């Protein structure tokens, strides 16, 4: 990490419950600058003892412009079918004026009342044929009972969220002191607090912004692919929207049976005859109807955390070439400590703080710095402080030494330099009088 | 633009380790000029050559054009 903040430990409560290895809980707030994409920041603990200490590292991956689900719904692929049981008077002994009131879910006419494959379909009847045509010999009238399903043989599901809304947001992986690593996204244009563990991480800074129009995401179920719409959606069916079926449970998306999930006043296309009624439909489908596309300063909170709690050398071996280079020259130093531990900052490096960790061995972990001349001096690293010195000669963005062509053009420039005033001089003298 | 410039893809590959060698010639525009030099007089005085000598060349050419 290049950016690098260290707590404010003056919050000191720790308990001493065992002696070799301490224990402490603490809590605050913090403020580190947002780092380069592709780079990971730390986070430095310290405690009012010597030895130990801990770090943590924030990694960022990604900059992109993604929206929260403020909502989400489903939508099964409706298709319209209907059935028509034909009585005739004096033999379904139907009302002479048919009853206004029906029964929506039983239908008692053919097998009392069940499960209905349907979603709340409608009812009623119909004009009357009678007479020796019809057959059933009486002369007025006969009313005739129908269905509509709104079904789903084989759906297609999409699940719909409008969030109307464009916000700069990022991809973040974290390092608890412990060692887990646990990831998630934070819409940190927000001030979104995402919650894990002990910590919580918010707001940054909305460098740049832009509009958009009232689109939102599509996404089907088996994953044909991803796409985008106008997309309106509310808390019911608006005429002439994308989403007309909006139903609240994946496991029950597949059928229609779940009363969440609401339908439209005369939506399904009912129509008559003179002995039995016909299906039609006036639904369209999500494709092609209104489509507009086809896809192709990071903060942190503290709760209270969790804080857990002598020989060793540094013993540099190389350096590399970046000066005012984004990321900086990698260099590598191969260690050796008695203990787990956790290094820090060297004073005269006069560039970055520290914060290494190391195994019981002999090892070597490389940090990215740069520097116009290589000093690199008094470090308090580990155990204790030692003051190594390296050399090298840094690279830096520069013209090509390789062929020197740049030095013929230098000898060239420079040419007739005095001869020039010479003809001036003389010539001054005649112009100004 | 780095010179190993290794890195990793996550989806199927997970996060292999390739390795790489680049040498910096490029264009050579920067806001530095030159570069440090020992110089010691001995090279400053290598760098300083005859100047008339420029003039030289350009005098002939004005006599065979009048010519």
């Amino acid at each position: 990490c290049d950016e690098m903040v260290h707590a404010d430990s003056k919050l000191v409560s720790c308990r001493q419950g065992s002696g070799n290895m301490k224990e402490c809980v603490t809590t605050g707030r913090a403020l580190l600058p947002a780092v380069n994409p592709g780079q990971e920041a730390c986070l430095h603990f310290t405690a009012p003892g010597s030895p130990d200490s801990k770090c943590l590292k924030i990694k960022v991956k990604r900059i992109n412009l993604k929206c929260k689900k403020s909502s989400s719904y489903f939508v099964p692929d409706a298709r319209s079918r209907c059935t028509s049981v034909r009585r005739c008077r004096w033999a379904g002994d139907c009302q002479s004026g048919c009853p206004p009131h029906f029964t929506s879910n039983s239908f008692s006419d053919d097998w009392a009342g069940k499960m209905d494959r349907a979603g709340l379909g409608f009812s009623g009847c119909s004009d009357g044929c009678g007479g020796a045509a019809c057959g059933c010999f009486n002369a007025a009238p006969s009313c005739i009972f129908w269905r509509k399903w709104v079904e789903n043989p084989h759906g297609i599901i999409w699940k719909v969220s409008p969030c109307a809304a464009w916000v700069p947001s990022a991809v973040i992986e974290l390092t608890m002191p412990s060692g887990e690593v646990r990831t998630f996204h934070p819409m940190s244009g927000i001030p979104t607090q995402v919650f894990k563990g002990v910590s919580v991480t918010y707001l940054g800074s909305d460098m740049e912004v832009s509009g958009l129009t009232d689109l939102c995401e599509i996404e089907e179920l088996k994953s044909k692919k991803l796409a985008l719409a106008p997309c309106n959606q509310a808390g019911m069916g608006v005429v002439g929207k994308v989403g007309e079926i909006q139903c609240s449970s994946e496991e029950s998306a597949r059928t229609i049976k779940k009363d969440g999930c609401i339908w439209n006043a005369d939506l399904v296309g009912i129509e008559l005859r003179v002995d039995d009624a016909v299906c039609y439909s006036k639904i369209t489908s999500v494709e092609a109807v209104a489509n507009y596309s086809a896809i192709p300063d990071i903060t942190a909170i503290r709760g209270s955390f969790s804080v857990n709690y002598a020989t060793c050398t540094g013993e540099v071996t190389n350096v590399s070439g970046c000066y005012s280079c984004m990321t900086g020259a990698k260099v590598s130093i191969k260690l050796h400590s008695s203990k787990n531990s956790t290094a820090h900052v060297r004073c005269k490096g006069d560039e970055t703080a520290f914060s290494v960790l190391e195994g019981v061995h002999s090892y070597t972990v490389s940090l990215s710095f740069d520097h116009a001349v290589v000093d690199e001096q008094c470090q308090l690293n580990c155990g204790g402080h030692e003051s190594q010195v390296t050399l090298k000669g840094n690279l830096i963005f520069l013209d090509v030494p390789k062929f020197v062509d740049g030095s013929y053009m230098q000898t060239y420039h420079s040419t007739v330099p005095t001869g020039a005033n010479i003809p001036s001089p003389t010539d001054w003298l005649n112009a100004l009088f | 633009g780095a010179l190993v410039d290794g890195t990793e893809f996550t989806f199927e590959g997970s996060c292999m380790f390739p390795d790489g060698c680049n040498a910096v010639d490029c264009t050579f525009c920067r806001e530095f000029l030159k570069n440090p030099q020992c110089y010691p007089a001995k090279k400053w005085l290598f760098i300083i050559i005859v100047i008339l000598l420029g003039y030289a060349g350009l005098m002939l050419l004005t006599n065979v054009l009048k010519a």
